[PDB]
RNA sequence: AUGACCCACCAAUCACA
RNA sequence: UUCGCCAGAGUACUACUCGCAACUGCCUAAAACUCAAAGGACUUGGCGGUGCUUCACAUCCACCUAGAGGAGCCUGUUCUAUAAUCGAUAAACCCCGAUAGACCUUACCAACCCUUGCCAAUUCAGCCUAUAUACCGCCAUCUUCAGCAAACCCUAAAAAG
């Protein structure tokens, strides 16, 4: 059918990959205008860990 | 067996294309007899075929 | 529980008649009398002759056409003739329909001693009030 | 006593004893079994052992353009009829008493193993044909019911693929075992994974994983060598494609958690132009069967380094004690060099 | 353990193998004192029989009798073996059926 | 205050030539 | 980077040792034998002489009215009793199967009788014999309680919610 793992790539990767497979059948219209234009980052799914130790941001103060 | 349970099957070194399958394609070594099935006394005398 | 004349919920897949699907305290309220006669009524007499009689008749034509009876018997007494009506599966041939029609009419009449019509109003398959 | 007697339904459903209380709480043996066998199955309206043939019913009601009478059979065509109809009996008896056989998946009265055949095709018409199921575990599984007790469901765990490199587990539980079968097939092919093949055999290179407590650990072979593995990762690798295989699983061998593990261990592959594009090397393979000769397997797209690699004499890689052991042929094990089946 | 103390103690070694009730031997022969008979377990109920045996060890040992009947009498040598029996609590040895003077079991006349 | 023991889920169809 | 510890559960903070101002002691610490588990965390129930809210409408307390439990009878149980039925037998039995036993009913007891012995046919009729823990049929009960359940979907895994 597709691949209802969110956690596993981007839909990108999911998809194109399924494609591959031969698995779906039917190239999506998003697809086409993906390749042709990408987003800056892959929007691959990532765990939000909270910061511990002695770690801190890089947000610099604006002065 | 594979071997036994077609009498139609003969074990000669003639046919190339029985023995065949019982050696291994890449690795060019003879399958022991437990990987096919085959009955001691047909794996004996495959391997003298084979050879 | 009540259970008299009931037909229990299944997993949901349960086919069922119109009939089937109403328990008893729906009688003379939403479905009607399998039977019609005079005996019943306030002032009258011989109620329990029919009412063998009844149950003779069901349990006949059950077995007269096997297999092709689609719901209970109806039967209609009107002034000494008792009109069989019944739901009849297509099954038989209507060589078969009409041996049985003929030879049934001529046997009861024979037995209670009265005129016997009978009529057979044919259904495809049994007819689905519910579940299904 | 006419009046006495009743309706077949009525005395089957009276016979078998479904629908009582020993069934419910699994009050007697599953060993006890009986059956219901219909008993008009052979007969024709107007056959009686008497021997009459109707007009209407057991003959044609014309023969030679005129009305047959009503007539009797002989007394030995009368046998022989009864004679056909108990031979009936008798073959519909030993059609009963054969037993189908179930193609044994792992052991004989494991579920494990065995093919539930292509999941069911979706709404959309989209239809897999090119599918096969597995079942990995079916278990009976209780819940405790305020009303009933001990309530019984089945949940089973299932994986399906293409064999092209589209594999995909799932779970599905439910009251009924053919129920849950359905329920997780058609669950499964919601979650596919593509498993990145080297070369269409092998996996790419040697992963070791810890999911929750259960390790797995892969090693890269060959092309002759099949799938030497525990027998539900054989099953999984025989869904997706991996035709030859090495992995050891320690720690709990829970299967939920050793396909999850699995999975993620196998998603999470890196290929090799991956690895060139990230280096932005050649990366090179040398066959021991081949000689020195250098291929080149992957080149990275885009512009290549003239930086050589940093040269570690010495590597700091994490080791395992298990590998090395074997390497120095301290592995003593007679489990291990057994000769088994063919994958 | 850290490297010195996997150092100090050595590798780990298999303990030997603890020994039973035949000493290591496959059979033992013995003369039968007594013929009893012993019931099993909780879960589950009969009553077995079994003997009292000596052994050529000399060691004195509770015994049990395979099969459905049996003649045994005080001062009969029967060879004993070791499987042991679930049910009866403190019985680890078992007559040899077919040998000196247990025989075989007869079959229904 | 008390209330022998024992109780449970491991088998597969029907229909046609 | 180190050191100290840990190889199923019991047996066992025990028996024997060595040492100790300890002499019913501390420390160190087994085995025979017994078991096929022992453990850890969770889940849904159920329960709680646990707490907090909200209730009870003939209903628990507060309260109203008429009765039962004491008498005679009537009728049913239990016992005891008889050669002399059976069934119900906490709530959910006890003027209950019975809107009905002098013979019949009737199943019981005692004497006697009859053996293709209700029917078109049948090496067969017949059985108020055993099993309600094999059952259908009818019901009781929680209950004037609000839930049961197919088909799906979701959950860094799913027992279940
Ligand atoms: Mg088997
Ligand atoms: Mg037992
Ligand atoms: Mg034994
Ligand atoms: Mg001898
Ligand atoms: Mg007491
Ligand atoms: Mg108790
Ligand atoms: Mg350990
Ligand atoms: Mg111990
Ligand atoms: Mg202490
Ligand atoms: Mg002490
Ligand atoms: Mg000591
Ligand atoms: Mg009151
Ligand atoms: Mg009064
Ligand atoms: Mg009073
Ligand atoms: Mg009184
Ligand atoms: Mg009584
Ligand atoms: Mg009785
Ligand atoms: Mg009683
Ligand atoms: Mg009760
Ligand atoms: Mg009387
Ligand atoms: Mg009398
Ligand atoms: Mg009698
Ligand atoms: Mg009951
Ligand atoms: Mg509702
Ligand atoms: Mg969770
Ligand atoms: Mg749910
Ligand atoms: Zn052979």
């Amino acid at each position: 059918a597709g691949s209802r793992l969110e956690t596993v790539g981007s839909i990108f990767s999911r998809t194109r990959d399924l494609i591959r497979a031969g698995v779906l059948k039917e190239k999506p219209l998003w697809l086409d205008i993906y390749n042709a234009f990408p987003p800056l980052r892959e929007p691959v799914f990532r765990r939000p860990r909270l910061r511990y130790g002695k770690a801190k941001a890089a947000v610099q103060d604006i002065f | 067996c594979p071997i036994c349970r077609d009498q139609k099957l003969h074990v000669d070194f003639r046919n190339v294309k029985l023995l065949e399958q019982f050696v291994c394609a890449h690795t060019g070594i003879i399958f022991h007899a437990p990987y096919t099935g085959v009955c001691m006394k047909q794996h004996k005398k495959l391997t003298q075929a084979i050879q | 529980k009540n259970r008299a004349a009931r037909v229990r919920v299944s997993k949901g897949d349960k086919p069922v008649t119109y009939e089937e699907a109403h328990a008893p305290h729906y009688i003379a309220h939403r479905k009607g009398w399998l039977s019609l006669h005079t005996g019943n009524l306030d002032g009258e007499d011989h109620a329990a002759e029919r009412t063998v009689e009844d149950v003779f008749l069901r349990k006949f034509m059950l077995g007269t056409f096997p297999g092709c009876l689609a719901d209970q018997l109806v039967l209609k007494r009107r002034a000494n003739q008792l009109e069989i009506c019944a739901l009849v599966l297509r099954q038989l041939p209507p060589h078969k329909f009409y041996f049985l029609v003929g030879y049934s009419e001529t046997l009861l009449s024979h037995f209670y001693k009265c005129p016997v019509h009978l009529h057979l109003q044919t259904v495809p398959s049994k007819v689905v009030y519910k579940y299904i | 006593s006419f009046f006495t007697k009743l309706t077949a339904d009525e005395l089957w459903k009276g016979a078998l004893a479904e629908s009582g209380a020993g069934a419910r709480k699994g009050r007697g043996k599953r060993t006890k079994k009986k059956r219901r066998k219909d008993l008009n199955r052979g007969q024709i309206i107007g056959e009686g052992r008497h021997g009459f043939l109707w007009p209407g019913l057991n003959i044609p009601l014309m023969r030679n353009g005129a009305v047959q009478t009503i007539a009797q059979r002989s007394k030995e065509d009368q046998e022989k009829v009864e004679a056909d109809m108990v031979q009936q009996r008798e073959e519909w008896d030993r059609r009963r008493k054969m037993k189908v056989k179930r193609e044994r998946g792992w052991s004989g009265n494991t579920w494990g193993g065995v093919s539930l055949g292509p999941p069911d095709p979706g709404p959309n018409g989209e239809t897999y044909d090119d599918f096969d199921t597995r079942i990995l575990e079916v278990r009976n599984v209780f819940n405790m019911t305020a009303k009933e007790g001990r309530k019984r469901s089945v949940r089973v765990l299932v994986a399906v693929g293409n064999g092209k490199g589209a594999a995909g587990f799932a779970i599905g539980k439910a009251t009924e075992r053919a129920d849950a079968f359905r329920k997780a097939k058609n669950r499964a092919v919601h979650y596919l994974h593509y498993i990145e093949r080297y070369e269409d055999h092998t996996i790419y290179h040697d992963i070791s994983l810890k999911f929750k407590r259960t390790h797995i650990k892969m090693k890269k072979q060959p092309r002759g060598y099949g799938l030497h593995c525990h027998r539900a990762i054989m099953t999984i690798c025989r869904l997706i494609g991996i035709k030859d295989l090495y992995a050891k699983v320690s720690g709990s061998v829970n299967m939920l958690n050793l396909t999850r593990g699995l999975f993620l261990g196998l998603s999470r592959q890196e290929t090799h132009q991956q690895l060139a594009d990230k280096k932005s090397l050649h990366v090179v393979e040398f066959r021991e069967e081949c000689g020195p000769l250098p291929i080149v397997v992957a080149s990275p797209q885009g512009a290549l380094r003239k930086d050589p690699e940093p040269e570690d004499e010495v590597p700091d890689i994490t080791l395992d004690w298990e590998d090395v052991k074997a390497a120095q042929g301290m592995k003593r094990s007679v489990w291990s060099g057994l000769k088994r089946a063919a994958t | 353990a850290t490297l010195n103390q996997m150092h100090r103690l050595g590798p780990p070694k298999h303990p030997p193998g603890k020994m039973g009730p035949t000493a290591g031997r496959p059979q033992l022969k013995g003369v039968v004192l007594r013929t009893f008979i012993r019931k099993p377990k909780k879960p589950n109920s009969a009553n077995r029989k079994c003997c009292r045996v000596r052994l050529s060890t000399g060691r004195e040992a509770v015994c049990f009798i395979p099969g459905e009947g049996h003649s045994l009498q005080e001062h009969h040598v029967v060879l004993v073996q070791g499987g042991r029996t679930q049910d009866l609590p403190g019985v680890k040895l078992t007559v040899v059926r077919g040998k000196y003077d247990c025989g075989h079991v007869q079959k229904k006349k």
